[PDB]
């Protein structure tokens, strides 16, 4: 029982590094990569619009 | 790099259409004046036919 009372404190740290931290890193990646996709599409839109006018 | 390139080449396409349009207008105008001289001379000669 004492061994598993320490297994709790274990998983609480392992899960932070295995489950939480990478999901949080993925969120930051997705956000700053989305700004780049948007930036390229607005610049491309302006180019196509200028080419038409 | 994609934007500046597309814009520069779109201006080239527009410059070509404008230059060709102006050259064409000068030819159409000149050709009309020459053709009108045919019609006038042909008429001034035909009007005298017996």
């Amino acid at each position: 029982v004492a061994v598993q009372e320490q297994e709790i404190a274990r998983r609480e740290k392992e899960l932070e590094a295995r489950v939480r931290k990478p999901a949080e890193a993925e969120r930051y990646k997705l956000e700053r990569l989305a700004e780049a996709e948007k930036s390229q599409l607005i610049m491309q839109a302006e180019a196509e619009a200028a080419s038409v006018r | 790099g994609e934007k500046v390139k597309q814009v520069l080449l779109a201006q080239a396409e527009a410059e070509k259409i404008r230059k060709i349009g102006e050259a064409e207008a000068a030819v159409i105008e000149a050709m009309g004046k020459a053709e009108a001289e045919r019609m006038k001379l042909k008429a001034e000669a035909y009007q005298k036919y017996g």
